[PDB]
């Protein structure tokens, strides 16, 4: 259940400082490949038009970072009710260095369960389109190897601002 | 000859899922899918196991589970006999 | 052919026929095809059926339905006619035969086979197995 879960206070400024850094860091992977500005989207190009802050877009552009950014939440205070702040928070958008504290006992399990909840909802969301499909356990190197970068993003996006949500011969 | 199919990865994979989705079918008669069946089983030999992993990743799903299924477990059975001599 | 069968499946084959004929002229429906399957023991699912006529308009007279059956009686005679074959070559009946065994009962079953024929047979193939015989006459 993520569409009737119920968001705390530090869920909402967690949705946009979420968009705010996932825009920050796509940013800074546009700005080393050459991408120009531009009004409108082309390939040839490489144009941008949505390199700003997020506190300067308005309602007509953060509609494509809205329900991405809190279903992923939802999902994860369905799965653990732990919502609250208990640290300190941590265009040439640079983004700050998210690989200083290791993942520890506790945030390796919640990386890993937090990328099969989202995997489930991909693949439930793939189903309800198919009638109107693979497991991330055995899902394939190559296929896990980038489905999981969105995963360790989230899991050093959400470590900030005190919202860490923490919940074969031997057994043969 | 199939042996050294290192030239492309996604044809192969491709034939080998769509010839065991053939090997299921409601409208089949036993001559046919004693064809398929052993089609599958020369298919599943003279090539690398890395192909394999996709459809033993499929197999393993769906046939374990539960006790079409001697096929598959004849063809799973002669892929540990190969390997012998992720996917683990 | 059809002299594969006795007179004994074929008499048989007509009682079903003539039992269940709508008036005497040897029609049936593509239902009563396989009602009179049923009636006799042999249960086959849909598909068995959804061939045959394919391989014969509706209407499945008595010759088309005699060589129905003979093809679905031969194939597993055809596949179970060579084990029967194998059991006077054996004493026992697993399916282990010697070696010194099989030239002289070979060479004399009625097959005008001479010691050359059944020379070339065995050293292009001690005991052996039964299905290793299967595997070396049909080739």
């Amino acid at each position: 259940e993520t569409l009737n879960v119920i968001i705390p206070e530090k869920l909402d400024s967690f949705i946009n400082k979420f968009a705010e850094y996932t825009h920050e860091k796509w940013a800074f992977d546009k700005i080393q490949n050459n991408w120009s500005y531009g009004e409108n989207v082309d390939e040839e190009l490489k144009t941008h038009p949505m390199l700003r802050p997020y506190k300067t877009f308005s309602e007509k552009d953060k509609e494509i970072y809205r329900w991405p950014i809190k279903e992923s939440l939802k999902a994860m205070i369905a799965w653990e009710w732990t919502i609250e702040k208990a640290r300190e928070g941590e265009y040439n958008p640079q983004p700050p260095d998210l690989s200083g504290v290791t993942l520890s006992r506790e945030l390796q399990a919640m990386a890993e369960q937090l990328a099969e909840n989202y995997h489930n909802t991909w693949g439930r969301k793939k189903k309800q389109e198919l009638e109107a499909l693979v497991p991330y356990d055995t899902l394939t190197a190559k296929e896990k190897a980038r489905d999981r970068e969105k995963a360790q993003e989230l899991l050093k996006f959400l470590q900030m601002n005190g919202y860490a949500v923490t919940r074969x011969x031997x057994x043969x | 000859l199939f042996a050294g199919t290192e030239h492309r990865a996604i044809m192969v994979d491709s034939m080998l899922h769509t010839v065991y989705r053939l090997s299921r079918g409601r409208s089949l008669t036993k001559a046919q899918r004693d064809v398929i069946e052993d089609c599958l089983m020369a298919l599943c030999r003279y090539i690398r196991p890395s192909m394999l992993q996709h459809l033993l990743r499929r197999l393993v799903f769906d046939v374990p589970i539960l006790n079409x299924x001697x096929x598959x477990x004849x063809x799973x059975x002669x892929x540990x006999x190969x390997x012998x001599x992720x996917x683990x | 052919m059809a002299d594969q069968l006795t007179e004994e499946q074929i008499a048989e084959f007509k009682e079903a026929f003539s039992l269940f004929d709508k008036d005497g002229d040897g029609t049936i429906t593509t239902k009563a095809l396989g009602t009179v399957m049923r009636s006799l023991g042999q249960n086959p699912t849909e598909a068995e059926l959804q061939d045959m006529i394919n391989e014969v308009n509706g209407t499945i007279d008595f010759p088309a339905f005699l060589t129905m059956m003979a093809r679905k009686m031969k194939d597993t005679d055809s596949e179970e006619e060579i084990r029967e074959a194998f059991r006077v070559f054996d004493k026992d009946g697993n399916g282990y035969i010697s070696a010194a065994a099989l030239r002289h009962v070979m060479t004399n079953l009625g097959e005008k086979l001479t010691d050359e024929e059944v020379d070339e047979m065995i050293r292009e193939a001690g005991q052996v197995n039964y299905e290793a015989f299967v595997q070396m006459m049909t080739a």
